């Protein structure tokens, strides 16, 4: 596979998001690192599907609501940023105020 | 020109009279003073203040600082103040106002071409922590402690060997020499503890001359009055500290016989509450004496719902105890007492217990010294309200009293307060930068000796440093020769004298311990209370001056599930 | 589109052009197979190979660099040889030349 | 004996007239020459050519090479040729024909008992890349860059501090000394940039004498005509290069006033298109002048569909800018222009822009310098067809013109072309081996100074090196003392003279920069065009000689989703 | 006082006559002797024996050991005994009874204030393994081998280059010098093999004087009678060992011609069974000669159901062979023979094959030398019953015969048995501690030179060292300067003489090889059989004295799926 | 668990294969590293179940077809190799031309 350090690093992010998706499914309110992981992982998969940067800056605001996360968590996350390989190469997606 | 306080707080961080909540606790600090001149604050960026001829002057390197931390909110034992911090040659140069005196008023920290900038507006800056109960079970504890905000680790061990599993002792010249060599590779300041248990003083002086800055007397090596007396006589001659884990079994005497062996000489008592070790059930009375510097180790801080349950089992694995060997199991309920565990939190709040420490991988969590100290302060505020010393609507006094327990008091106890322990001029620039929402939990930057040594870092290949995953990674201060320059190995005065550093070819900067014998309880900053304390031999209730000291276990604490993945 | 694909120009290449060659009939008289490499000094091959050694002297197999000819026990065959070039100094093998020729 | 061209290509790699597609792009290279003698190719393995008395001779070590790369297809600025490559004492010894002259004809690279072999048949060999816009935000950028094929990194920083986040500057003697010490631990060649922004020359000469090989003038430290002039006067005296990020705000002047301050002296302009920084909206006109060496940083290479969208946000985090502070947000659409971003690709294709670089973690991707350079070449071929210089049915000229942008041109600009930058006799053996399907994306082997420093490696416990998982792991060239021998720390001539290496106890090999002041645009290999270029102040359209220069954004690029896991 | 044998076994580990099953195999060892005095065993912990004045005495450091391993069950070539082990100055000091002679009887290993303790009750202690067939393809093989229990690695290579992929050769002075420098960073003892294939002796002596302790003659570099003779003449003059991978192709001769070139001189034949390389199909007959020290490499150990299938494919990737080039594919079924692969297991059981080794990432698994050696012993016990030498109801003799194959016999073959290879007084303290259920599979502690270098470690932040996840992590013995003190780089006597260590600035301790030329098959401990062995040229059946030697392939082995995650 | 470096390394491979299995399930054509991971992971699980080396050299050719992967991907993967602990210890499985 010839994995580069950056590909190995994103594997760490995907795994932390698997921890969060399971907890969300048991119906827990997510904490800080769990929330940041879950939303980041969703944007990396949207770039793999070929969605545009602009579509993802928007859809990323709809993954989790304030009722699915612990108190103070939406305030601890003013934005989330993640880069992924889009069909047109690496691009940065910034989601502002993702948890409303 | 005027600006509202709210937009001002947003741009430069809080100022006098503003309050900040520490993480998700109920503790609030209030800014007591601000060293700036409003309108003259330095801010770095495109079109900002720190530029040639503006906030940046024409001085040569010798006349300016290497690094300025701008607009920091300092929290230390001496005050909670807004100021710029200047660092020069790896040390704290000034706390004051930075800038260019060619065009700005009241500049005390000059910025030049040679000055790097860390923007601290909106952040809290503290000294790095000092943990004095480390078992050197593995080298990985250094990075875990550094990530938590601890920059100096004092302890003993040789790796995962039965002796080290049980006790903070680096036994003998050969192991002391190998561990001083291995210490150059770790990014924290280190001093080592030798094996204090012996009744021949020469076997002690040989360890001190080899390099240890202290001796641990531990009951697993025989904490008898003969061994205690011998270690203290050596300590008084060589200016080194003695740490004590007393005879839990009351085999050689009771607490008053150990107190009698000590004979008024300075000693640091480890895990003074007693669950981590010591005369059952009353070692806790040791905090009444003026020559005793008492610390707690952290699994009992603060007292919570699962505390007792978890403890019975962890006793076992540490000490080398058989759960089937009923003598090796009758002493657990004599060791684990909800009575002394609940009183210990209150004793911290009153200042009768002076230091917090880990007891790492030997009934203690190396990355939880700072977080648990704040969780105890929060639980005390919620249960006992404001301290008597407190002035104003804020908890500033309680914050100073608790920050002292893992900063200045351990440096004073161990003879290294001349180098580290507080944000004061001339001391080593070991600083930790925290964002308020993560205060005490996950820092934003850890500076060792004037270089960033570890910090949270996002994707290495990203267009900026902030994209996920963000996790702590070692920086330039943690690498090779730069690391040797930015850390200290502490030695005893004798070793330093005998040229131990040149003989082992130690590469890091060396510092020498001094003042271990003269420190006493009255010297513990904000923590000098000597209570008239008793323990009931049957019920184990703790009383101070006949009043029962107790507290309630928490079901939920702050600095817990909101922050951690597991 | 195949990533990194070659577009080889058709035809062929002639190997070891301009050097003397000779053919020799070789028979493997041993009971174990013997395989010979493109640049081995043919005159010093395993003695179970029976042929005219004196003709093969200063020669190697005339085959693509790095390939080999295999001789099963009993096998007889005619091979083509091409002379060594450079200084024509032979060192090693069975230790039969160890100098120029 | 005859062999068909196809079986020949399979065994020894392609030869004269054969064509190879580079990765999944539309670029094809054609072999221009082959240095072998057909039938006499060296091949290693059981029963093959490289054996005692055969392709391996009797010479002592001094008379043979340490390492031979057999049957390599070289791609460099001077040719695309099939040849053997010989390396001796860490340097390139010969490009030619390898073997044993006792029995083979035309041997120029002798193989002996002391010779190691890397089989290059079927692979492409290039020089290692040279990235001249590195922000030293974390040490992890060195391994990411090495894995991508970059073996020399020039830049400035002290770690993740606001100053370094924004600018490539290592300010002052103390930080310069600490970073030269930390550089011995990184597996890439390094040279450092000091803080060029000051109007007192002595504060500059002190940085150069401390060890920097260059000065960065950045607008966040004040890119004023006084600071620019002072840095260039120091540069002319000390033979060091000046890198410029100009005054975007037009606060002190417009582009022509900065061009006037420079006054015809040699300067390297960073991110010449302007999105990464510089006079809005026309810094791009700087590529018309003969004393300007212009580079692009990589997020704008090539122009694609998501380019503009991603950019507005990344501006912000880098520079220390408020999105609410409308002055800190009015200059983004003055900074991010589709007009100059689309013209920049064409300017690369014409040779008017000469270098590519990252701008690492400060609006640029440290592991994407090489891949994006090829993606721009592919998009230019698909849109503009063959270059005028091109001969034959292949893109050889365009490949030479683009490979020059991250190899020889940055080494010439920075004064280090005497050591590195191209596959030429006497230069440091920093070589990268690529399989064609992964050319520019994931290399097969990276050689630093004659030792393999990092390569893709499968299961450590496997019976062979190829079983999964295969990922890049550091090799012997990246370890301890061997690494010190196989890397260079570049110093200024003054530092070298003052004995900076002996005083900081630097362990790696040292090289000195020279020739920074005499290099000019005409010296940029295949990239010396000085176009008559204009930018419309209102519409921002770029014209060269009255013709509008523009291009179309890609929706999909090669060297992208086919290769990467995320 | 009396205690039952069962509670005694529980507290102090087994004693005389007790039996222990090794891991999940059918092999049982029986304790042959116990050096303690019942009632006087030393045990460490709270209220236990090792305390001041009790099991711990008053002696100064020079009169006591640095480390005691208490109550260990030793398994070595000389016995299976219960004893305390004392280590002093990095070496084995005594095997005997530890304690304080002031109050205990028969104390031979004195415990003082300077003594660290590793509790070995219930564990098995062996010497560290010695693997003599390492291809230095990547540095990561050192940690994989250390984790498995191998503390000394002899081999050759320069990284993942074609030459090293195929052969254990570090060619030439430059590469030998770089690899000796890189060896200081690895936590195992190392000695290097040069390229033995050349017919000019001076090109050989230059490699030996550069530092190699041995020469590998490999057929990929031409294993001709001229090259073999030259390497052996150099070896006899310089006291270094020759390792041979013979001419599989029978290109220059058959096995008897190579045996004739050797001419009765000492040589180590690698992969003597022949699948890993050598005259097809009869290199295996080499074990009949008194001057041949024969090893097996591990993919053929023991013979199992998937053995043959996996082999055809792995041949290919190692050697640089074309599966389409029928000459590069006709020799596989001449190389891979179920007949010689099944006889090899029996030959190990009889003592005719003397060493086991990996052939790491070149048809061999670097972390499986020890585990496969025990799996062969188990399969031989299950198929052939008790050995003739065996006395008692236990397999002690077979365990001594097999443990000798990766400990003392490789140290004797390579001239380093004066430093390492067995638990004997004066040798380097490289020791491995195993719990019986994981014997041979996953160790509990690996001691290099008297310091723990790697061990299984649980959560760094936990209250004890045992909570999950538990995985192998490097300890203090593996760090920086402490590692240099606890490892050896072996050099030839000539290099040592020429001051190679001072010239390359080697930091680790150096040891010199000696006695390589005088060792012969009769000197192989418990493995000195010279059988009258023949191989049928057509059917390849192996016979010893006319009896057919064969065995059955296992479908399932112990030390396999019960222990490993993948 | 006492995990050795090699066991930890195979955990990296299993996780990369979880990334690929999810994408395959959303119906994407897999890329190079995704394909190499998915097939490798399948052989490691076949060795855990106790299949023989010979059975796996064959079944491994049937995990993905040319229609489930991107263009050029079958050509970038002439073979896949992976080692796993079979009931009879570690064995190497080589699958030639796995994507047809
Ligand atoms: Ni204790
Ligand atoms: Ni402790
Ligand atoms: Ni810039
Ligand atoms: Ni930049
Ligand atoms: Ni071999
Ligand atoms: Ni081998």
């Amino acid at each position: 596979m010839e994995l580069t350090p950056r590909e190995k690093d994103k594997l760490l992010l995907f795994t932390a998001a698997l921890v969060a998706e399971r907890r969300l499914a048991r119906g827990l309110k997510l904490n800080y690192p769990e929330s940041v992981a879950l939303i980041s992982a969703f944007i990396m998969e949207g770039a793999r599907d070929g969605k545009s940067v602009a579509s993802l800056m928007e859809e990323g605001r709809h993954v989790l609501t304030r009722e699915q996360v612990m108190e103070g968590v939406p305030e601890m996350i003013p934005d989330i940023q993640v880069e992924a390989t889009f069909p047109d190469g690496s691009k940065l997606v910034t989601v502002h105020n993702p948890i409303i | 020109s005027n600006i509202s306080r709210q937009a001002y707080a947003d741009m430069f961080g809080p100022t006098v009279g503003d309050k900040v909540r520490l993480a998700d606790t109920e503790l609030w600090i209030e800014v007591e003073d601000d060293l700036t001149t409003y309108g003259e604050e330095v801010k770095f960026g495109g079109g900002k203040v720190i530029r040639d001829g503006m906030g940046q002057g024409q001085m040569l390197a010798a006349d300016c600082v290497d690094l300025v931390l701008t607009n920091a909110l300092i929290v230390d034992h001496w005050g909670i103040v807004k100021a710029d911090i200047g660092v020069k040659d790896g040390r704290i140069f000034a706390i004051g106002k930075a800038g260019n005196p060619d065009i700005q008023p009241n500049v005390t920290i000059p910025i030049g071409a040679a000055t790097e900038v860390i923007a601290a507006e909106g952040k809290i800056v503290t000294a790095g922590g000092i943990d004095t109960h480390i078992h050197w079970i593995c080298p990985q504890q250094a990075e875990e402690a550094l990530v938590s905000g601890v920059t100096t680790m004092v302890g003993g061990g040789t790796g995962p060997a039965a002796g080290t599993h049980a006790t903070t002792c680096t036994p003998g010249p050969w192991y002391i020499s190998r561990m001083l060599q291995a210490a150059d590779s770790l990014p924290v300041n280190i001093g080592l503890l030798g094996k204090g248990n012996v009744s021949q003083p020469d076997a002690l002086r040989e360890q001190v001359a080899a390099g240890v800055i202290g001796l641990k007397i531990h009951e697993d090596w025989g904490a008898t009055p003969a061994a205690i007396d011998c270690a203290l006589t050596v300590a008084d001659e060589m200016d080194i500290q003695v740490a004590l884990h007393s005879d839990t079994l009351n085999e050689s005497g009771f607490v008053e016989d150990t107190l009698a062996a000590i004979g008024g000489r300075t000693i640091h008592t480890f895990h003074t509450e007693g669950a981590g070790g010591g005369h059952a059930p009353d070692i806790i009375t040791a905090c009444a004496h003026p020559n005793i510097l008492p610390s707690s180790t952290n699994p009992t801080l603060p007292y919570t719902l699962n505390t007792i349950d978890e403890h019975l089992d962890m006793l076992m694995v540490c000490h080398h105890l058989d759960p089937d060997i009923a003598e090796d199991v009758a002493f657990a309920e004599s060791r684990i007492r909800r009575e002394t565990i609940a009183a210990e939190d209150v004793l911290h709040d009153l200042g009768a217990f002076s230091l917090t420490s880990s007891d790492s991988q030997a009934m203690g969590r190396v990355g939880e010294v700072i977080l648990r100290t704040w969780q105890v302060a929060h639980r005390m505020k919620v249960q006992r309200g404001a301290l008597a010393e407190e002035t104003g609507d804020n908890d500033n006094f309680r914050v100073k009293r608790y920050i002292a327990k893992y900063t200045i008091n351990p440096a004073l106890t161990h003879g290294i307060a001349h180098e580290v322990g507080s944000i004061e001029v001339g001391k080593l620039a070991d600083l930790v930068v925290w964002s308020p929402a993560f205060f005490g939990v996950k820092p934003a930057t850890v500076i060792k000796g004037g270089m960033i040594a570890i910090a949270p870092m996002g994707d290495i290949n990203a267009s900026i440093p902030t994209p996920q995953p963000v996790h702590y990674r070692p920086m330039f201060g943690a690498l090779g020769s730069a690391r040797h320059h930015c850390r200290l190995t502490f030695l005893s005065q004798a070793a330093a004298a005998n040229g131990v550093a040149e003989r082992l070819n130690l590469r890091s900067a060396i510092a020498v311990v001094k003042g271990c014998r003269t420190v006493q309880k009255a010297d513990m900053v904000h923590n000098s209370l000597q209570p008239n304390i008793t323990v009931d031999a049957q019920t184990y209730e703790v009383r101070v001056d006949g009043e029962l000291i107790t507290s309630e276990p928490a079901d939920v604490l702050p600095m817990a599930q909101r922050y951690f993945l597991f | 589109m195949i990533p990194g694909e070659y577009h080889v120009k058709p035809g062929q290449i002639a190997l070891n052009t301009g050097r003397a060659t000779c053919r020799v009939v070789v028979e493997n008289h041993g009971d174990r197979p013997i395989q010979v490499g493109s640049h081995y000094h043919f005159a010093e091959v395993n003695p179970a190979l029976k042929f005219d050694r004196q003709q093969a002297a200063g020669y190697r197999l005339n085959i693509p660099a790095g390939t080999a000819v295999r001789f099963e026990p009993g096998q007889k065959r005619e091979v083509e040889l091409v002379a060594f070039a450079g200084h024509r100094a032979v060192f090693g093998f069975r230790g039969e030349v160890m100098g120029p020729l």
